[PDB]
RNA sequence: AUUAACGAGAUUCCCACUGUCCCUAUCUACUAUCUAGCGAAACCACAGCCAAGGGAACGGGCUUGGCAAAAUCAGCGGGGAA
RNA sequence: GUUAGUUUUACCCUACUGAUGAACUCGUCGCAAUGGUAAUUCAGCUUAGUACGAGAGGAACCGCUGAUUCAGAUAAUUGGUUUUUGCGGUUGUCCGACCGGGCAGUGCCGCGAAGCUACCAUCUGCUGGAUAAUGGCUGAACGCCUCUAAGUCAGAAUCCAU
RNA sequence: AUGUGCGAAAGGGUCCUGUAAGCAGUAGAGUAGCCUUGUUGUUACGAUCUGCUGAGGGUAAGCCCUCCUUCGCCUAGAUUU
RNA sequence: AAACUGCGAAUGGCUCAUUAAAUCAGUUAUCGUUUAUUUGAUAGUUACAUGGAUAACCGUGGUAAUUCUAGAGCU
RNA sequence: UCAUAAUAACUUCUCGAAUCGCACGGCCUUGCGCCGGCGAUGGUUCAUUCAAAUUUCUGCCCUAUCAACUUUCGACGGCUGGGUAUUGGCCAGCCGUGGUGACAACGGGUAACGGAGGGUUAGGGCUCGACCCCGGAGAAGGAGCCUGAGAAACGGCUACUACA
């Protein structure tokens, strides 16, 4: 089996691998949404809370919130759920899907931290990824930057950085249109 | 091992007890007893019948109920770094107080003032020289 | 020679049904059973363990062998050419 | 050629299946003469697409897992049986009405424990000796040969024991 | 034949059936009365439903436990070696 | 470039199976109804500007199999 | 009982521009002031256009070895409602007993889509019309539906049948 652990607070995913029937005994009665202490995982992962995302069957099936069976059913999807996109507007579908009660079927687990321990992960709480865009609506820059109702909030805009691949030439910058 | 629960009455089942019956449309029954598959084949109705753990579950006697709503919705956190530049820097981008933002409003309105100012100059000359033109 | 209606008349097939059957199991009442009281009949040369032999050519009895231990109760249908 | 037409008696003697029993004081624990005897056949996997054969075709011992017929037991689970007249429903009539009851040889219907029971359910069914047919060893009679004449080896669902 | 005794009741356990009698109701398809005429106006009748109620009844006659629930019985009589 | 949003995809093209007052033809009616689009008119009873998501996108996956798709971070 | 207007009210209740491109103008308190043009995209109602759906009158080939048909479970009509974009036996209740026919109803056959029209000729006719134009229906057979002004759509979806 296999896990896909993702944190969202340094925004950063890793997948392990676990082989050990017994370890996951603890699950196999969580429903999606909920919390549960991953402290019996082992030493490293003292004083941790994780909550269940969802996983991928045997075959691939995904799992969809709101259908209470540890099976897979048939369903009459329609515009707004969750695996499947239309190709055309007004089109109904029947698929099948993935009850929401963990088992020891499924294939690939996949979870998020919400609190931490005191030990560290080796591959997962080291490194921190950064926000890739930041905003362009005229309210979020004087939210954002905490400038007042008269504070020209045009100048403050994010800007990155871009190298013209014209022999050398000197890089110029680019930025995000404000609107509104 | 394994067990199972009574489709009819919801009674407990272990290995070995009761039997399987398999209906003409591929859905599977299970019954713990014979009492509760004697009453099934009669087309008889669980919700009528006293003793079953469904007619006690509709008519709520002896069960009280549990909710945990409000404590998973006080998940919030905090912000993070974005790629425009680093993070220690875009704090500092609103670090300071209104004192030196306030006095370059100033000399940016001067400079606002300063070119309309320019262009009615230069508008009253490109006036004069049209006329004289 | 045909023939509608009729038949506790003889014969063949089909639908429904079933312990007739595969293959048997269980329950109830009255006897059989034991006791107190009453209490017969058919039948009977003498009687009553077998194998072979010869003989009126299929013996309980004869010849040669096998064997063989008091008094008795409920069933059974081989024989007594019953 | 065709249709309809009464099938009597066992309680006696013996034979057989079982069950008591007087004599040497009453009991407990044992030996075993004699009598009886029991298991049977098939299928699938591997050996094997092999030995053999130009080709087409096409085996066997050991090993593993099951099945048919027969025999001896047992009832945790499944099914059958209902006078448990246990609980409930219901028809007719009778006790003035309700409650509680009688009768309709067990009124009728639904469920129904205990006991009995079904390859309709579950468990179990051993190995020693001596041999026949046949194949052999040493070896004369008959200077050679020969499984037999003296001696001897292996050996069957057979025979006798466990 | 003084006992971890025997017997008769009782309590608890385990099972079978399926929610007792009685009381109450802003339940009940409506009909007939009486009025100060009503947001349920009351008085009479009314299969059934809801609550007290997984309640009531039965339970060894070839089910289990009870020194720690109660009440009783007891070192015989006759025959024989 | 990619992607969200808007529109069309109900037109064209093919065939003659069914159908005997049915389809169809000429001629009437909507004072008995709907109509995107086109054309012409037409609406006095914080305001220097309001709020949350999502695509594209970086990066981590499943199945032999598809114009299948999951969970995490931005707008 | 039209157009239009007035009165009393009502509404999980709408609409009356938080939208985009070009130009760069005029005033006097000189303020990061006020006013100003041409377009695009939308918007309530009325009118028009492309239409659509129903609908009045008359007109079809053979057959009597088809003479009486329709109403059980609407067949002809009246009334009160429901539903549709709207009328209507279209549907739901109550009530009358009607409707068609020898001037050929009802039923059966068609190697039958209808028409504008083709072939052959004194005149009158006989026969053909799947097929380039107009109208109708269908996407293997039946039914059911989402989006939209417009679909019972099939180079859209759901289920069964038969193929694969
Ligand atoms: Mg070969």
């Amino acid at each position: 089996m296999k896990l896909n652990i993702s944190h969202p607070a340094n925004g950063s995913q890793k997948l392990i691998e676990v082989e050990d029937e017994r370890k996951l005994r603890h699950f196999y009665d969580k429903r999606m949404g909920a919390e549960v202490a991953g402290d019996p995982l082992g030493p490293e992962w003292k004083g941790y809370i994780l909550r269940i995302t969802g996983g991928n069957d045997k075959q691939g099936f995904p799992m969809k919130q709101g259908v209470i069976a540890p099976n897979r059913v048939r369903l009459l999807l329609s515009e707004g759920h969750s695996c499947y996109r239309p190709r055309r507007d007004g089109e109904r579908k029947r698929k099948s899907v993935r009850g929401c009660i963990v088992g020891p079927d499924l294939s690939v687990l996949a979870l998020s931290i919400v609190k931490q321990g005191e030990q560290d992960i080796p591959g997962l709480t080291d490194v921190v990824h950064p926000k890739r865009l930041g905003p362009k609506r005229a309210t979020k820059i004087r939210r954002f930057f905490s400038l007042s109702k008269d504070d020209d909030v045009r100048k403050y805009v994010i800007r990155r950085e871009v190298q013209p691949k014209g022999e050398g030439k000197k890089p110029y910058t680019k930025a995000p249109r404000i609107q509104r | 091992m394994r067990t199972y629960e009574d489709t009819f009455s919801g009674q407990r089942i272990y290995p070995g007890k009761g039997k399987l019956y398999v209906r003409g449309d591929s859905k599977i029954f299970r019954f713990q007893n014979g009492k509760s598959e004697s009453l099934f084949l009669q087309r008889k109705n669980p919700r009528r019948i006293a003793w079953t753990v469904l007619y006690r579950r509709q008519h709520r006697k002896g069960i009280s109920e549990e909710v945990a709503k409000k404590r998973t919705r006080r998940t919030i956190k905090s912000q993070r770094a974005i790629v425009g530049a680093s993070l220690e820097v875009i704090k500092e981008r609103r670090s300071m107080r209104p004192e030196a933002r306030n006095a370059a409003r100033l000399a940016a309105i001067k400079e606002s003032k300063e070119k309309k100012a320019a262009a009615q100059a230069a508008k009253k000359a490109e006036k004069a020289k049209n006329a004289a033109a």
